[PDB]
């Protein structure tokens, strides 16, 4: 029916996705090797959104990877459910980015993303009614950010009455791998508040302390936070798969959850997440859940919404579960903590309810905040770019290679006015 | 189909005595070279050290000539005095070797000019060939001298009064200098102290890789009437520069990664021709490459387009398809006590340009000097001579000279 | 013999140099017109549409 | 001396030995770029008109 | 019943021919639907093959589905051409050509009713190009109511076997553009670089190529030896893809053709067959479509396969790239189905486009030609064997007025 192609960008994007097809693959009955083995006719009629039969119950995934380093790559094709993918999907250059923004974005970007293009629109046009299009990428990269932003500039010309969404993780100081993180951050959300449908922002620091507390484990690699990222994203569009009491598509929650046209920046999180060790002890009921989802530790965003107040909010939950708790709970939460919310809306969260849950599970949720707390990250990057900039460090590979000073100019002034449109609004 | 090979001189049959080693120990193929040979000198000295070497019974008693006393590096003396009377004898068996065959492609000829006997009866025996045959193709490998390197004295003499006669009796000729061999075996071969018997063992492998299309079945096959066409645009200008690659020692060649790529390369840098000269000065007007062995179409394809896209070599006006590749499967054989390790693959380039309108202008100065002093010129005219054929062979090369000049506008 | 080495190389190097190509250069100006051109074919047609 | 510090400065403006064929295959891919994209805008020119 | 020979010229044409007699013996064999209809290719193959270097005629032999040509049918010189199409047109031919008229002559009254002969050949050498175009002609004049194809490779400066190939490939489409029917244009070119980017190979060897054109080969004939719901035989392609006699010079291209790599990850459907069949990186010619109009298009189907997406796919097409077209004909493509796909399949397709675009080629040889004739080089090797200086004239005057018809309709 209504079709979502995946784009995943740079080796953050690469490897996100590959945890993502591994966990939907599962939910839907297909092999490593591509092959349908499932029970319920459930999992047989709806594997059009995600997936195209090619010959003989072979279903591939309907994703496309885009990098610049070729390690990446091999990577996905190494690891298991590694073969199911097209090879012609594998668009790829060779000389890489070197997380210099502008060579993602202007050096190296014109050579790859009309090759890129191609493959997006011959699985554009594959499908008959698109939905919109799903990109995962980071904003501290190179090849991450500058590629995956000027494909979105690009498509957004092409396909402008569709939606769009961006899984984005952000740099913060205190998990700071790269040196330039604030020049890729400003200048990729400077191009975010004008192209892309609404973006779902992440961080690392926030996974890392979901591993840490919640989950309690004690070797967190990357393979974990990516299992993370995939049960969110999987939770997104569980009311395209599988129908429910109450479905809710990704147009019905867009344009439910955004007041404003250029506020599309959200906070997530997802319920059940609990350690083994407590894992037998708890209880699955819809005010459980409902606790564990609203709590600020467990926001998938290191930006605190206690700190402001929420504009809107949305549920989506996964189960059977009886819609009269659904609604009572989205109710008592917003009448006990009344500050907490803005106040020229009333009823400020938007709840939906699919009959299937994940995999393994009795009963899941899956929360996405549209509050105006988010202004902290923006300021804590714009100050860094301003230090940065006031004294242009690390300049001449910026300058050297295309851009000028007035489009650093233009970042802080774009950023500045949404600051300052966030702070009007709350 | 058969090619019989004609050896004149002393360095005539010494190269025909590599050769023909090369020959036997590569081998129906075989049908084309069996010995359909004739080695003929004035000197007995070096046939007869054939006739007791270790290929006695190789090769038929009558087949190898010898005279009875030497034309001494005098052209005159072996064209005019002794020629008359052993090159009826030799091309009167020559006839019965082409009524043996059948299907002959030509005749092919080794002689060097700078002597009396690969000079003077070498012309000889080319015109009697001429006039007998026409239609049939002689292939002359001659060996002009180098500019700086050198043996004789009267040699200028010689080349002139030789290359009067190589323009319109030969058909294809290939250029082979000494100072440019010595050069190769010094920096590809690293032999820094060599002899005759080396120059002669890789004259023989360009000569097998020409001759391996007839011999051997290959992707792309190319015969000797191809050449005809492929690389002379004009009647009188057939003279070309040599090439091979890779010609290697024994324990470089396992190191190094021998492709098609770079060995098309290292076939056009003017550090591996045969011939003195720098092709840098000219302009190609066609180039021939021979692949033999681990060929497959692709990669010659792509090597060829390398070359016409780079700019430190550029071809005539006139030929956007300036090349005649060929493909032949069977890889080149190898001698004990031969030097050159055993390849996968080898190309033999034999290109045509505008640089050898340089030695012949080079060779100009050396002649003119000497005769304009009338120095050793009494040998000659007392052998039968004049000063008519002196002066006429002189304008000769003047008119070649302008001849490249005009044509490489 | 050294001069003449010398001089070779410099000719070598002049052959070498970037030329501007012309019958490449002319051929982009004139596909970016056409391109120029269809953006405005395509606007009226949009009007038209609506 | 004149002759070697007239190859030095020739050597300099030929911007390196790489340098003309990078030139060169750019202008040639960028022909190819443009030949792309015109097809894609003939393409939705077209669909506008049926 | 409806009866094709085969005539193979020159080393080219000798190697095709080794591969296409392969697939179609193969191809003909379970069922009985394959004992009907092998009379049109079949009494031992109805074969000839012809040539001037006993090599070729030895590699026939050696290889297996060699012992199955007739040895009369090895018609067969001695002494070899060498690139020269005036040895390959004048002195050489004169005493061949007879020979395999003789020939072609028993193996033509062999069968009833001829539809046409079939002849695979190149325009560059001497030995393919000039005695199978002089063949050409004596067929012309014989037998001028069948029907006749010509599969003929082109040179591209970008593979440039010899040095000589202008001078010959001028002067062979001379004579084409009078004697055959219709003819498929292929290059070296376009098939190294299928290879490359469809078939993703790293040692595309001849034997690749050859198995391409020989499908192709195969496609077009499908219609005869098979029962289909829309039969298309020769003579009716033909006329729906001439508009004007002299205009038949033809772009081809086939599919399906994936990777083994992906081979079990795609789909085979008509739109995603027709997808592939109008790429313009899936030309079989280095002629650019996009660079001009298409006159007609012709599509053969093979398989079990819905008429009705036939012609509404065709139909899309057609209504999207409406740029790419004639304009004074509207519905510019033919279509058939056979429902016997080829061996190895399920569903196949075969595309001959008559483009405009191909009037690149014939001028992009000019210049080559141009460039050698006017300072006369390699000219004597022409000359001293019968030609004069009026047929290089005549063959660039045809060259000339051909692309100006393309570039009139265009
Ligand atoms: N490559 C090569 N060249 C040789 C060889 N022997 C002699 N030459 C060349 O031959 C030239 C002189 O001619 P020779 O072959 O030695 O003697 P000739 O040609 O028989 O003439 P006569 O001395 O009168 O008998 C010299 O310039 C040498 O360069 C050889 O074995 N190999
Ligand atoms: N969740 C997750 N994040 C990653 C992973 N690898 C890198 N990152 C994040 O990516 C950022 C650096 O971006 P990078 O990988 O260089 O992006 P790219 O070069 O554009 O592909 C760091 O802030 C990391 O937190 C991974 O496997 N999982
Ligand atoms: N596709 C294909 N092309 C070939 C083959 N053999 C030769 N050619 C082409 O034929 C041309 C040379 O033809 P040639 O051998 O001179 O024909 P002939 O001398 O008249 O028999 C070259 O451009 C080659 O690309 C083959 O087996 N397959
Ligand atoms: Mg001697």
């Amino acid at each position: 029916m209504r079709e979502i192609v995946h784009i995943q960008g740079g080796q953050c994007g690469n490897q996100i996705g590959a945890k993502f097809w591994e966990v939907v693959s599962d939910e839907h009955g297909i092999d490593p090797t591509g092959t349908y083995h499932g029970d319920s006719d459930l999992q047989l009629e709806r594997i059009n959104v995600y997936f195209n039969e090619a010959t003989g119950g072979r279903y591939v995934p309907r994703a496309i990877l885009m990098d610049l380093e070729p390690g990446t790559m091999d990577s996905v094709r190494s690891g298991p459910y590694g073969q199911i993918f097209r090879p012609d999907n594998f668009v790829f250059g060779q000389t890489g980015a070197g997380n210099n923004w502008a060579k993602g974005h202007y050096t190296e970007g014109a050579e790859l993303i009309d090759s890129v293009l191609d493959v997006v629109r011959k699985e554009a046009e594959s499908c008959d009614c698109l939905q919109g299009f799903q990109v995962c990428h980071s904003l501290g990269g190179g090849t991450g950010s500058g590629m995956g932003t000027l494909l979105i500039s690009k498509i957004r010309e092409e396909y402008p009455d569709r939606m769009m969404l961006t899984f984005s993780v952000v740099p913060s100081p205190k998990v700071s791998d790269t040196v330039v993180e604030p020049y890729n951050a400003t200048l990729s959300v400077h191009q975010l508040v004008e192209n892309a449908d609404e973006c779902m922002v992440l961080d690392n620091e926030a996974l890392y302390d979901i591993c840490f507390r919640t989950l309690k484990l004690t070797t967190p690699t990357f393979g974990d936070l990516n299992h993370l990222i995939s049960a969110v994203m999987s939770g997104i569009t569980c009311c395209l798969r599988f129908p429910g009491q109450l479905n809710a598509d990704l147009r019905k929650l867009a344009v439910n959850l955004i007041p404003f046209p250029r506020l599309h920046f959200f906070m997530v999180g997802f319920t059940p997440l609990t350690s083994r060790g407590s894992q037998q002890y708890r209880a699955l009921t819809v005010p459980e859940l409902t606790q564990q989802m609203w709590d600020a530790k467990n926001m998938m965003c290191a930006a605190d919404p206690r700190h402001g107040r929420y504009l809107t909010a949305s549920a989506l939950f996964r189960g059977r579960m009886s819609t009269k708790e659904v609604d009572e709970q989205m109710l008592n939460v917003q009448n006990k903590n009344s500050s907490y919310f803005v106040e020229w809306i009333p009823n400020n969260v938007k709840s939906s309810v699919c009959d299937i849950p994940p995999k393994g599970l009795k009963m899941s949720a899956t929360f996405i905040g549209n509050s105006t707390a988010i202004q902290e990250m923006f300021k804590r990057v714009s100050e860094q770019f301003t230090a940065m900039f006031r004294r242009k460090a690390f300049l001449h590979w910026y300058t050297g290679e295309g851009m000028d000073e007035m489009e650093f100019t233009e970042a802080e002034s774009n950023m500045n006015d949404l600051v300052s449109e966030y702070q009007q609004y709350q | 189909r058969e090619v019989i090979s004609i050896h004149i001189g002393q360095a005539g049959i010494q190269v025909g005595n590599a050769c023909w080693e090369l020959y036997c120990l590569e081998h129906d193929a075989f049908n084309t070279f069996f010995p359909r040979c004739i080695f003929l000198d004035l000197e007995p000295t070096v046939v007869d050290e054939v006739r007791t070497g270790t290929y006695r019974q190789l090769f038929h008693p009558e087949q190898l000539i010898s005279g009875k006393e030497d034309a001494a590096n005098n052209f005159a003396r072996g064209h005019y005095t002794i020629g008359k009377e052993i090159v009826d004898l030799a091309l009167d068996r020559i006839r019965k070797l082409a009524d043996n065959c059948t299907g002959l492609q030509g005749f092919l000829v080794f002689n060097a000019v700078g002597g009396g006997t690969g000079s003077g009866l070498g012309s000889l025996l080319l015109e009697r060939l001429s006039v007998d045959y026409g239609k049939k193709s002689k292939l002359g490998f001659t060996v002009y001298p180098s500019p700086q390197v050198s043996t004789a004295v009267v040699e200028p003499y010689n080349s002139v009064l030789s290359t009067h006669s190589l323009l319109e009796h030969t058909d294809v000729a290939v250029m082979l200098d000494n100072e440019a061999i010595y050069d190769i075996c010094r920096r590809s071969l690293d032999i820094e102290r060599p002899t005759y018997t080396n120059l002669n063992r890789l004259i023989a492998q360009v000569i097998s890789s020409l001759t391996a299309s007839l011999r051997f079945d290959g992707a792309l096959n190319v015969d000797i009437t191809e050449f005809q066409t492929n690389l002379v645009p004009y009647p009188r200008i057939h003279f070309m520069l040599s090439s091979y690659a890779p010609i290697i020692s024994a324990e470089k060649a396992y190191h190094e990664q021998l492709s098609v790529a770079e060995i098309t390369n290292a076939a056009f840098e003017p550090a591996s021709m045969m011939v003195k000269c720098d092709p840098r000065h000219g302009k190609y007007m066609a180039c021939c490459l021979m692949y033999r062995g681990d060929v497959v179409p692709k990669d010659v394809n792509a090597s060829v387009a390398t070359i016409k896209t780079k700019r430190t070599i550029q071809f005539v006006d006139w030929c956007p398809t300036g090349f005649k590749c060929g493909i032949n499967y069977q890889p080149p054989t190898v001698v004990p006590g031969g030097d050159l390790a055993k390849v996968q693959r080898a190309v033999c380039m034999i290109s045509n340009s505008t640089a050898i309108g340089e030695i012949f202008s080079r060779l100009d100065h050396k002649f003119d000097l000497m005769y304009a002093k009338r120095a050793f010129v009494h040998w000659y005219v007392g052998e039968g001579m004049e000063e008519g054929e002196f002066s006429e062979a002189r304008e000769d090369l003047a008119a070649l000279e302008k001849d490249f000049e005009e044509v490489g506008a | 013999n050294v001069l003449n080495k010398q001089r070779d190389d410099t000719t070598d190097a002049s052959r070498l140099t970037p030329g501007e190509l012309s019958e490449e250069q002319a051929y982009i100006q004139q596909l970016q017109d056409e391109m120029k051109q269809i953006d405005e074919e395509l606007v009226e047609a949009e009007a038209k549409n609506r | 001396s004149e002759m070697g510090s007239t190859l030095t400065t020739t050597r300099n403006n030929m911007g390196g030995i790489f340098s003309a064929k990078e030139q060169s295959t750019a202008v040639q891919k960028r022909i190819k770029l443009l030949e792309n994209r015109l097809e894609k805008a003939y393409v939705k020119y077209n669909q506008s008109i049926t």
